[PDB]
């Protein structure tokens, strides 16, 4: 009953946490794929 | 408020979920448990009266045997059910408080007013 | 004759979806096992129900048997 | 046809002997009664209020599933030369009725997708609906061809 | 009762220790850059 309740509660946090995290790693590489873009134009500016 | 200490603990024994406060009259008790099998589902508790006083209706004062009643809900979905099976009994239904003291002063407060 | 051969082919084709509907009757009675097993059990999907067609002296025994969990 | 004849027990509610004796050595074969089951739990279930949402969901389910039941039964029988599709051709789930019925192993990726149900049940819905919109239009191109039929043949066969 | 304790703090105290993740892979983030930059530097 509220046992399983619990469990399903848990296990949508934890799958919507982990679906977060991946995003945030995305992110992460297209700023990174951002940056050294800019890098690369002021290098070539320098 | 009655609930708050009756319900509570009868929840707590049997275990999110929603407020069932309201009411369901001494006739209600069929409609209760043989009724609303697949929102209840059965693991839900509930606190009723056997309705000790006539109850005024909330748009008369002739009053039944229309006991007041406190449930848990299993989730909106169920709740949704759970509205409409409370609409069904028609009794002197009002929600209050979850915390037993402030659930007695609104019942002083509405019975000051009255 | 176009007309009968569509009887016979085209409604052949016909009765081909009506025993791919079928399977989609006992898909819908597989989801309906863990449906009922959700009402009046566990989140899980577990049952230990039965589908058939009976007499009505098999279904009225096995009402008396399961009347632990009459409706 | 027949319209759907499913019993309802839970795992923990089985009306045999024994827990595990619904599929078999119950007490239903001294009586004679046809029932038979087998275990195929999905993948993971809903929440509570999912729950209930698939249980107000299955009122339309269990809708569809008579009308395809009722659009098979009146437009192939009626068409006089399409019921001779028997149990074994019209087998449910690949299985004819004697096996059809005592599984349920069509819960398989093929309607569903083997996960929680919560979707997979309006997408196996989905499906079937296809299915029956294929069926009312062999109906369609049945009733089209009977209006074929009956032509000008059925006039007065001359000098009249 | 067992399920208001499991609708409880408990899954919130997750939701928000998200952000550490989410920091965390800005630090890594930045930690990348840097390198790149340095090495486009020398």
């Amino acid at each position: 009953m509220v046992r399983f309740i619990r469990q399903e509660a848990e296990e949508k946090a934890n799958e919507i946490s982990v679906s977060a995290e991946e995003e945030f790693n995305i992110e992460k590489l297209q700023l990174v794929e951002a940056e050294k873009k800019k890098i690369r134009q002021e290098y070539e500016r320098k | 408020g009655e609930f708050f200490s009756s319900a509570l603990t009868s929840a707590a024994a049997q275990q999110k979920l929603g407020f069932i406060a309201g009411l369901v009259p001494r006739e209600k008790s069929m409609s209760f448990e043989r009724m609303l099998f697949r929102a209840t589902r059965g693991n839900v508790f509930l606190r009723q009266a056997v309705v000790d006083e006539p109850v005024v209706d909330p748009v008369s004062g002739e009053k039944m045997e229309k006991n007041v009643f406190v449930v848990f809900y299993s989730g909106e979905r169920a709740k949704n059910k759970i509205l409409k099976i409370c609409d069904a009994f028609g009794a002197n239904r009002y929600p209050f408080n979850e915390e037993f003291d402030k659930q007695a002063q609104a019942i002083s407060e509405v019975s000051g007013r009255l | 004759h176009d007309q009968e051969s569509l009887r016979s082919s085209l409604l052949q084709w016909c009765y081909t979806s009506y025993g791919e509907v079928f399977s989609s009757w006992m898909h819908f009675c597989a989801v309906r096992v863990f449906a009922e097993s959700i009402l009046r059990y566990g989140l899980p999907p577990s049952f230990l129900a039965c589908v058939l067609a009976p007499s009505v002296k098999g279904e009225k025994k096995v009402r008396s048997i399961l009347e632990e969990l009459c409706g | 046809a027949s319209r759907y004849w499913v019993v309802s027990l839970p795992v923990q509610n089985s009306a045999a002997s024994v827990w595990n004796r619904l599929q078999e050595q119950i007490s239903k074969h001294s009586f004679d009664t046809p029932l038979y089951r087998f275990n195929i739990p999905n993948l993971r279930v809903g929440t509570l209020d999912s729950l209930l949402a698939l249980s107000d969901d299955l009122v339309k389910s269990n809708s569809f599933v008579e009308s395809v039941s009722h659009k098979i039964r009146r437009q192939i029988e009626e068409l006089e030369r399409v019921s001779g599709i028997e149990s074994s051709s019209l087998s449910v789930d690949g299985v004819p009725v004697d096996t059809y019925l005592t599984r349920f192993v069509w819960d398989e990726a093929k309607y569903p997708t083997m996960s929680p149900l919560r979707e997979i049940v309006d997408g196996i819905h989905t499906l079937v609906a296809k299915i029956e919109d294929d069926l009312k239009v062999r109906v369609a191109e049945y009733n089209n061809v009977r209006s074929q039929l009956n032509a000008i043949n059925r006039k007065q066969s001359g000098s009249l | 009762l067992a399920a208001e304790q499991e609708a409880q703090h408990i899954v919130a105290a997750a939701r928000n220790a998200k952000m550490a993740r989410l920091r965390q892979a800005k630090e890594e983030a930045e930690r990348e850059i840097a390198e790149h930059r340095a090495q486009v530097e020398r």
